[PDB]
């Protein structure tokens, strides 16, 4: 699983 | 039958304060029964960026830990409140949201949470590549907001709490009356 | 059937007597917050217990919003004075903090209200702003410290309630049997 | 009414 910085849903 | 006696009274005590129009306490007892999730209210608590009541409001649910879905849904309420004090140019707020809400993430990937705090000296956090495509506060709470209810509809801890009971109108009132 | 919901029952309307009933149930849940969001949305019992626990932790946005469910600012005397001893509170504990932003920001949001009312009393209060300590003026010469004066004050805002024609028949809970609500649901279902 |  990853968080990631960029906008919600990609 | 909604399992116990403690849901099924709380489901009929939730009917009673929507029909009196105790629209505060209907959810309240939402959240400290952590019965029944309004989709509707969380929406527009989200959408007005309310974030002390959303974050209250899901806590009666779930904590930032308990899985995947309940990791994501903090971060990405917490991630939007940080930017909105970025694009207000608010630097003194957005480090106490860093430090206060975002810090607990340095745990599960420090060099993102590193990232993060490297927004603050941007001029605009949209030069991070990440981030170009951020509109204005309005386009990313809905954007925000669209994943969040898909993330809250996967969280199995929201199993058989997004569904209020179909029950006739004022049901605790008539069998209070039926009672005696 | 020779009962009724409880004790003072028969008086008030349905809705009432079942709020009682609701309240009685949140309380043995746990449900804290919903308790007293309930009596502030319905109106019907102001917890005297939970208003003196919030007004000696200085939760003044609660303490306001609760007295709300029961009454304007401006309703009689005795609300003016209760409002108007709390807004005092707050802007003396933000002087002692040394925080003038925080009690300018109090005399013009909240105390201004006062100034139609005393106009000399709003001016007196505002000058307090300048002394180096507040109890350099006579009148607060004898106040102590945060605790002491919550405490204080706390006295006096419990006999303003107590002869508030608005609050001083709404202090005392009803009698009601163990569990009333779950009891009577839990036959009526069966 | 009202008092310091």
């Amino acid at each position: 699983t990853e968080l990631r910085l960029g906008l919600p849903g990609s | 039958a909604m399992g116990s006696l403690s849901r099924e009274l709380v489901f009929l005590i939730l009917q009673f304060l929507d029909e009196e129009k105790f629209k505060e306490t209907v959810h309240k007892l939402e959240q400290e029964s952590g019965f029944f999730f309004n989709m509707k209210y969380f929406e527009d608590e989200v959408h007005n960026g309310n974030w002390d009541e959303v974050e209250k409001y899901l806590s009666g649910f779930t904590k930032v830990d308990d899985n995947r879905y309940s990791m994501k849904i903090f971060f990405e309420i917490r991630k939007q409140k940080y930017l909105e004090a970025l694009d207000k140019h608010d630097r003194p707020k957005a480090v106490d949201i860093l430090v206060k809400d975002l810090k607990v993430f340095s745990t599960f990937n420090e060099e993102l949470f590193k990232e993060i705090t490297q927004l603050l000296t941007l001029e605009n956090f949209r030069e991070n590549e990440q981030l170009s495509k951020y509109g204005d506060t309005k386009s990313a709470r809905a954007i925000m907001l669209v994943e969040l209810k898909k993330l809250i509809e996967a969280n199995p801890l929201f199993r058989d709490k997004l569904q209020f009971p179909t029950l006739r109108n004022s049901r605790l009132r008539t069998l209070i009356n039926q009672s005696l």
